[PDB]
C-alpha cells in the first residue's frame, strides 16, 4: 500500500531488465 | 588613506608582528652557550630582521589590517618604488636580452650552416655583440622607424 | 674544388665538370647525358650508381642501409665528388637485390 | 685547445656557465641589499 | 587430407579449417525412457521462446512486486521505519 | 572499406607501393612524368588503413592519400 | 594473360609443432588465405604468427587467417631467402582466388597490362569544399 | 680452449676532435641539425650502444669502460 | 625558348597545400618537355615535416621573385 514500496522495485529492477532485453534484442540480430 | 590602508610605520600590527617575528628568533639562541657559532648565526639574523623591518618602515610602505605591506601599482607617484621604476628597470633589462639575442641570430643568418652556429655559440661574435643591448632602446626604435624591425614580405 | 666525373652507362663512360660544392647527378644534367632520376631527395633506389675509384662525401645520405654507404652504393641526386671519382649508373636493382 | 674551446661553447655546457656567473650574480647582489621589495633610491 | 605430411585439400574445408567438435559424445541418451517420458510430459508448456520470456518476465515481476509490497518489518528495516526522536541540526531542525 | 586516392603530383618513386602490407598498390603506365609511371589503387577492399604509403611519399603535399571510411572485418584486421 | 597457377593440394608444408596463433573460428566461417612458395632447401624460418618452422626442400604452402599476415611472410621469404611466392584466398565454400601477385609481376614492376583505378588527374589541393557536396551522397574525395 | 688475457693496443686515441662534434656515433647526427628533434635524438641513444655498430667487440668494450666511469661516479 | 624561370632563380610558391607557401626557394631545373604537368624543381633553405627539402612545382605555381 505504501506506494514506494511497489514503484521503486519496479522501476530500478523491472524496467530496466525489460527495456534492456528488448534493446539488445532489437541491436543484435539482422532484419 | 590609499584603499584605506595605514603607513606601516604608523600602524600597530605591523610593530606587533615585527615584535613576534624578532621574539621567537631569541628563543632559539637560548638553551646554547651565549656566544657559540649557532648562537652568533641567530643573532645575526635577529640583526637582520630588525633591519628589514625598519627598512620597511623608512620607505613608506602601506599596511592593511593583518599588517603585511600591501603594493599598490594604479600609477600614483607616492608608489612608483613599488611597481614602475622596477618595471621601467625590467622591461630595459628584458630587450637588452631580447635585442642582444635578435642581433646575434640576424648576424649568424648569412653562413650555409647556420645551424651549426646555433647548437655551438660563436662567443667572439656574442662577446662583440653583448654590448649593444645597451643602447637597445635607441637602435629599436630607429629600427622600428626605419622600417626594419618587422620583417615586409611576412 | 672542380675534379673530372667518369661514369660507365649503357651510352658508354663520358667526362664532365662539375665543382665539389655540386651535386655530380646535376652537373651531369647541365651538360647533357642522361641518368635516371625519380624522387631528387636522397631517398629512393632510382638514382643508385656505385663507385670504382675515390670515394664522394656520405653527408648528402637519407633512407639508406649503415651499410650501403661503405659498401659501395650511392645516390647521384645527393652526393658531392670531393675527387676524381669513376661511378656507375643504372645501378638500382643490384642494389635492390 | 682549440677543439677544448669549442666544447666548452657548445650549447649546455655554455648555458650552464651562463646561469651559473647570473645566479652568482643574483646572490651576491641580494646578499649586499637583502629584502627589497621596492626601489628606494629614486 | 592427413596424408603423412599435407593437411590442405579444398574437398574437406572443415578438417582443413578445424571445424572438429573436440568433445561431443554422439552416443544415446543416458536417461531411461520412463524417466525420459516423465519429463517431457511436465516440462513441456515451458518451451516456446516468446511464451516463456513473456511468462517469465511478468511473473517475475508480479513476484517482486507482491513480495516487497507485502513484507514485514522484520526483513527491511526501511519499512520499519525510525523507532528514535529526531536530533536537530546545527541551528535548523 | 577505406578510400585510397592518388593525385597527379606523384613522381612514380613506388616508395609508397613497396610500403604497403596488404598489396593494396600498384604500378601502371602513365605519361606525365619522367618515370612514365604512377600508382594505382585497385584493391582496396583490402586496405587496413595503415597509411604506410603516406608516410613513404616523398612529395610535398602527398600524392597518396587514405580517407578512412566504413569499416569491414578486412579493414579492421581480425583473425578472429 | 598469365594464368594464374591453380592450387595444388597434397603440397607439403613446413614443419611445425602447433602454435596458438593459428586460425580461428573466422576461417570455419567467413575466409582464410593460403601461401605457396618452392624452398631450394630445407630452412628455419620465423612464423609470422608465433615461433619458428622448417620450410621442406621443394613445395611448402602454408595456411594463414590474414592476408596482412601473408604479405608479411611473403616479404620476408622474398628479400630474407631469394624466393617467389604467391597467395590466395580461400571461401568456406571451396573457392580459392589467386591473390597475388595478381598479373604474375609484382606490384613494384610496372606492367603494360594493368589499368588505373583512383586516380585523380588534379593535385590534392583541388578538391572542392564539402559544402559543395552537402545533401548528396557523394564524397569530397571520391570525386 | 685456455684462458688467457687477450687485449689490443691503442684502440682510440684519446682525442677533442669528437667532442666538438654533436653526436658523432650516429651518421646522421655528426652531419649536423636541420630540428629542434635531432638535439632530442642525441640524448636519447647515447647509451644504446648496440645501434651506433654492430660489433660485439666494440660493443663490450664501451660497456666495460662505462661501467668503470659508474664506479668512478659511486665512489 | 625555354620555359618557366630560368635555373637558379628565386620564386615564390603559390601552391597553398605546400610546406613552403608563399615562401621562396630556388629553381635547380625546368624540364624542357611537354607532357609533364609539373615542370618546375624547387630547392628549399628549410625541410619540411617529411625532412625532404626539393619539389616539383607547374609554372603557374611558382612566381619568379626579387
Ligand atoms: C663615463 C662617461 C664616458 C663614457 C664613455 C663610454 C664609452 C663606451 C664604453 C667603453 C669604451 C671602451 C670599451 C673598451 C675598450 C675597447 C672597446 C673596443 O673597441 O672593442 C672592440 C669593439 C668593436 O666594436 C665594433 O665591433 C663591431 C663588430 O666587430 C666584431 O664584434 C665582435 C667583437 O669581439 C666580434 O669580433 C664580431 O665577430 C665582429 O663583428 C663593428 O663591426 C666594428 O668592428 C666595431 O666598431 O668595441 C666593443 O664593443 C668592445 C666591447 C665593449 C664596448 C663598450 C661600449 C660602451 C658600453
Ligand atoms: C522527471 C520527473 C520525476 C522524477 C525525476 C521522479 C523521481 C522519483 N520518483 Mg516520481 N513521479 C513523477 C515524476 C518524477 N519522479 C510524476 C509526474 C508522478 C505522477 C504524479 C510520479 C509519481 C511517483 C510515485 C507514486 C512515486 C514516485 C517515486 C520516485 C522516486 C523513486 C524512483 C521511481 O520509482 O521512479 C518513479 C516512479 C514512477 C511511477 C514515476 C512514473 C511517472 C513518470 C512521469 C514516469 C515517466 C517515465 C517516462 C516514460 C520516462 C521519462 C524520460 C526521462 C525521465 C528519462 C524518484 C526519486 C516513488 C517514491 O516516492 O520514492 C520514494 C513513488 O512511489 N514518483
Ligand atoms: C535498483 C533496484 C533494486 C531493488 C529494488 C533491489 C532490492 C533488493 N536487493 Mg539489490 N542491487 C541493486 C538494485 C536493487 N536491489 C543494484 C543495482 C545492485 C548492484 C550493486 C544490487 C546489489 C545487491 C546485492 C549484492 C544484494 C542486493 C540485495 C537486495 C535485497 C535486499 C533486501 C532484502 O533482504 O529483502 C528480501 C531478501 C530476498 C532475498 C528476497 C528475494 C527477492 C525476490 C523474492 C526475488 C524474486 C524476483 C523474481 C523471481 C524475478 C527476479 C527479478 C525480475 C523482476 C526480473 C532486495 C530485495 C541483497 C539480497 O537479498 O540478495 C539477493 C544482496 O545481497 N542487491
Ligand atoms: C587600468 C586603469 C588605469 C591605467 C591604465 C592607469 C594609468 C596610469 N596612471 Mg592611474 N589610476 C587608476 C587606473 C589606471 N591608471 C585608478 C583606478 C586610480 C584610482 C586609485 C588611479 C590613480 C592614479 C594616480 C594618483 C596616478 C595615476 C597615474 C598613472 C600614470 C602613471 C604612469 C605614467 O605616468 O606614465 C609612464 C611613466 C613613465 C616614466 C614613462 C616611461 C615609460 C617608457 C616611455 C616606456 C618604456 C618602453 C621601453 C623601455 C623603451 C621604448 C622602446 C620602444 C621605443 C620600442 C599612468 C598612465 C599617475 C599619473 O598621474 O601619472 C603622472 C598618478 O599620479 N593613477
Ligand atoms: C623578479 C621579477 C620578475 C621576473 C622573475 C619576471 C620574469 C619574466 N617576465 Mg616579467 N615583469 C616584471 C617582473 C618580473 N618578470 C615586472 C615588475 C613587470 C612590470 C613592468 C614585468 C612585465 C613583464 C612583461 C610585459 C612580460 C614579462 C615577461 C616575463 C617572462 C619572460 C621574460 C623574457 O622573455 O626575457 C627576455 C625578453 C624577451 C625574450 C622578449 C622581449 C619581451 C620583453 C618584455 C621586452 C619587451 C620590450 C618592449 C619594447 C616592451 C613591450 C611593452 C609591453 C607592455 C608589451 C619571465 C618568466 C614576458 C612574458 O611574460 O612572456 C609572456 C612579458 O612580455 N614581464
Ligand atoms: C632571441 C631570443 C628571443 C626573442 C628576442 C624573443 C621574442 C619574443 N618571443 Mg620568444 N622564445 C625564445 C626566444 C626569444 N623570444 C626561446 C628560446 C623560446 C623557447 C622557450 C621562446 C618561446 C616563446 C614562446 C612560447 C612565445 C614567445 C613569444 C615572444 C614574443 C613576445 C615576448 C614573449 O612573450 O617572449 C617570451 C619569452 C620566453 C617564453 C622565454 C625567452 C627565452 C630567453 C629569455 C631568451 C633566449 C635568449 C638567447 C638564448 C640569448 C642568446 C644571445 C647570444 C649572445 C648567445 C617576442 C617577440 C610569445 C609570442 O608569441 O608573442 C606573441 C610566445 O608565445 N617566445
Ligand atoms: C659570479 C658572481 C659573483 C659576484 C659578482 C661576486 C661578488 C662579490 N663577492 Mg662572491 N662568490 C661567488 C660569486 C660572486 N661573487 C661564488 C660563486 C662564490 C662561491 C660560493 C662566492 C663566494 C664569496 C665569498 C666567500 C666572499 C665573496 C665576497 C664577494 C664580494 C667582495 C667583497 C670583498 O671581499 O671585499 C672587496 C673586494 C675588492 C675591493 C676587490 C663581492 C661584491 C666576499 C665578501 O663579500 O665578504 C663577505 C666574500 O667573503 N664571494
Ligand atoms: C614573477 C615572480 C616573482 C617576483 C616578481 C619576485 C620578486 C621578488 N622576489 Mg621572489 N621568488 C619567486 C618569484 C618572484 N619573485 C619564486 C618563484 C621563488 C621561489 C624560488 C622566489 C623566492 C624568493 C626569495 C627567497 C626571495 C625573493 C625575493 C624577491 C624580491 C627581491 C628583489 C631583489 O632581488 O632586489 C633587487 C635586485 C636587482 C635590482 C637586480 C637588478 C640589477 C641589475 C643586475 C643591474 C642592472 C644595471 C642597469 C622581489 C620583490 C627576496 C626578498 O627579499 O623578498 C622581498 C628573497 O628573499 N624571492
Ligand atoms: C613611446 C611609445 C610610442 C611610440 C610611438 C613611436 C612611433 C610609432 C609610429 C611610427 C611607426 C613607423 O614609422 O613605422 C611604421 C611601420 C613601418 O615603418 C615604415 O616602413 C616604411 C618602409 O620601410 C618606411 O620606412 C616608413 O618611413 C616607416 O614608417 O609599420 C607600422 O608600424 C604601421 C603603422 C603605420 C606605418
Ligand atoms: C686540457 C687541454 C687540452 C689541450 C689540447 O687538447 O690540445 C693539444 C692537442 C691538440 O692539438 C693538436 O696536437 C696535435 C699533436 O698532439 C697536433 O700537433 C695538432 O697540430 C694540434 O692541433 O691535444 C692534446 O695533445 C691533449 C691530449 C689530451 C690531454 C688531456
Ligand atoms: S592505408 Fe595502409 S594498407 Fe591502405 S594503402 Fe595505405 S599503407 Fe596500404
Amino acid at each position: 500500500i505504501n506506494l514506494p514500496s511497489l514503484f521503486v522495485p519496479l522501476v530500478g529492477l523491472l524496467f530496466p531488465a525489460v527495456a534492456m532485453a528488448s534493446l539488445f534484442l532489437h541491436v543484435e540480430k539482422r532484419l | 588613506d590609499i584603499a584605506g590602508l595605514t603607513p606601516c610605520k604608523d600602524s600597530k600590527q605591523f610593530a606587533k608582528r615585527e615584535k613576534q617575528s624578532i621574539k621567537k628568533l631569541e628563543s632559539s639562541l637560548k638553551l646554547y652557550a651565549p656566544d657559540s657559532a649557532p648562537a652568533l648565526a641567530i643573532n645575526a639574523t635577529i640583526e637582520k630582521t630588525k633591519r628589514r623591518f625598519d627598512n620597511y618602515g623608512k620607505q613608506g610602505l602601506l599596511c592593511g589590517a593583518d599588517g603585511l605591506p600591501h603594493l599598490i601599482v594604479s600609477g600614483d607617484q607616492r608608489h612608483w618604488g613599488e611597481f614602475i621604476t622596477p618595471g621601467i628597470l625590467f622591461l630595459y633589462i628584458a630587450g637588452w636580452i631580447g635585442w642582444v639575442g635578435r642581433s646575434y641570430l640576424i648576424a649568424i643568418r648569412d653562413d650555409k650552416k647556420p645551424t651549426q652556429k646555433e647548437i655551438i655559440i660563436d662567443v667572439p661574435l656574442a662577446t662583440g655583440l653583448v654590448f649593444r643591448g645597451f643602447s637597445w632602446p635607441i637602435a629599436a626604435y630607429r629600427e622600428l622607424l626605419n622600417g626594419e624591425l618587422v620583417a615586409k614580405d611576412v | 674544388a672542380s675534379y673530372k666525373v667518369k661514369l660507365v652507362t649503357p651510352d658508354g663512360t663520358q667526362e664532365f665538370e662539375c665543382p665539389s660544392d655540386v651535386y655530380i647527378l646535376d652537373h651531369a644534367e647541365e651538360v647533357g647525358i642522361d641518368l635516371p632520376y625519380s624522387c631528387r631527395a636522397g631517398s629512393c633506389s632510382s638514382c643508385a650508381g656505385k663507385v670504382v675509384g675515390g670515394e664522394v662525401d656520405q653527408s648528402d645520405g637519407s633512407f639508406l642501409d649503415d651499410e650501403q654507404i661503405e659498401a659501395g652504393f650511392v645516390l647521384t641526386c645527393v652526393a658531392y665528388p670531393t675527387s676524381d671519382v669513376v661511378i656507375e649508373t643504372h645501378k638500382e636493382e643490384d642494389l635492390t637485390a | 685547445m682549440r677543439d677544448l674551446k669549442t666544447y666548452l661553447s657548445v650549447a649546455p655546457v655554455a648555458s650552464t656557465l651562463w646561469f651559473a656567473a647570473l645566479a652568482g650574480l643574483l646572490i651576491e647582489i641580494n646578499r649586499f641589499f637583502p629584502d627589497a621589495l621596492t626601489f628606494p633610491f629614486f | 587430407y592427413g596424408d603423412k605430411s599435407v593437411y590442405f585439400d579444398l574437398e574437406d574445408l572443415g578438417n582443413t579449417t578445424g571445424q572438429w567438435d573436440l568433445y561431443g559424445s554422439d552416443a544415446p541418451s543416458p536417461y531411461n525412457s520412463l524417466q525420459s517420458k516423465f519429463f517431457e510430459t511436465f516440462a513441456a508448456p515451458f518451451t516456446k521462446r516468446g511464451l516463456l520470456l513473456k511468462f517469465l518476465i511478468l511473473g517475475g515481476g508480479s513476484t517482486l512486486a507482491y513480495f516487497s509490497a507485502t513484507a514485514s518489518g522484520d526483513i527491511l528495516p526501511i519499512k520499519k521505519g525510525p523507532q528514535l526522536p529526531p536530533q536537530l541540526g546545527p541551528r535548523l531542525g | 572499406s577505406h578510400s585510397v586516392k592518388i593525385y597527379d603530383t606523384c613522381i612514380g618513386c613506388t616508395q609508397c607501393v613497396r610500403a604497403c602490407p596488404t598489396d593494396v598498390l600498384e604500378m601502371i603506365p602513365w605519361g606525365g612524368c619522367k618515370a612514365k609511371q604512377i600508382a594505382s589503387a585497385p584493391r582496396t577492399e583490402d586496405c587496413v588503413g595503415c597509411k604506410r604509403c603516406e608516410s613513404a611519399c616523398p612529395t610535398d603535399f602527398l600524392s597518396v592519400r587514405v580517407y578512412l571510411w566504413h569499416e569491414t572485418t578486412r579493414s579492421m584486421g581480425l583473425a578472429y | 594473360g598469365f594464368t594464374p597457377p591453380e592450387l595444388d593440394p597434397n603440397t607439403p608444408s613446413p614443419i611445425f609443432g602447433g602454435s596458438t596463433g593459428g586460425l580461428l573460428r573466422k576461417a570455419q566461417v567467413e575466409e582464410f588465405y593460403v601461401i605457396t612458395w618452392e624452398s631450394p632447401k630445407e630452412q628455419i624460418f620465423e612464423m609470422p604468427t608465433g615461433g619458428a618452422a622448417i620450410m621442406r626442400e621443394g613445395p611448402n604452402l602454408l595456411k594463414l587467417a590474414r592476408k596482412e599476415q601473408c604479405l608479411a611472410l611473403g616479404t620476408r621469404l622474398r628479400s630474407k631467402y631469394k624466393i617467389k611466392y604467391q597467395f590466395y584466398r580461400v571461401f568456406p565454400s571451396g573457392e580459392v582466388q589467386y591473390l597475388h601477385p595478381k598479373d604474375g609481376v609484382y606490384p613494384e614492376k610496372v606492367n603494360p597490362g594493368r589499368q588505373g583505378v583512383g586516380v585523380n588527374f588534379r593535385s590534392i589541393g583541388k578538391n572542392v569544399s564539402p559544402i559543395e557536396v552537402k545533401f548528396t551522397g557523394k564524397q569530397p574525395y571520391d570525386l | 680452449p685456455e684462458v688467457k688475457i687477450l687485449v689490443d693496443r691503442d684502440p682510440i686515441k684519446t682525442s677533442f676532435e669528437q667532442w666538438a662534434k654533436p653526436g658523432h656515433f650516429s651518421r646522421t647526427i655528426a652531419k649536423g641539425p636541420d630540428t629542434t628533434t635531432w638535439i632530442w635524438n642525441l640524448h636519447a641513444d647515447a647509451h644504446d650502444f648496440d645501434s651506433h655498430t654492430s660489433d660485439l667487440e666494440e660493443i663490450s668494450r664501451k660497456v666495460f669502460s662505462a661501467h668503470f666511469g659508474q664506479l668512478s661516479i659511486i665512489f | 625558348p625555354p620555359i618557366g624561370p630560368k635555373r637558379g632563380a628565386k620564386v615564390k610558391i603559390l601552391r597553398q597545400e605546400s610546406y613552403w607557401y608563399k615562401g621562396t626557394g630556388s629553381v635547380v631545373a625546368v624540364d624542357q618537355d611537354p607532357n609533364t604537368r609539373y615542370p618546375v624543381v624547387v630547392r628549399f633553405n628549410k625541410v619540411n615535416y617529411a625532412n625532404v627539402s626539393t619539389n616539383n612545382y607547374a609554372l603557374d605555381e611558382v612566381e619568379e621573385v626579387k
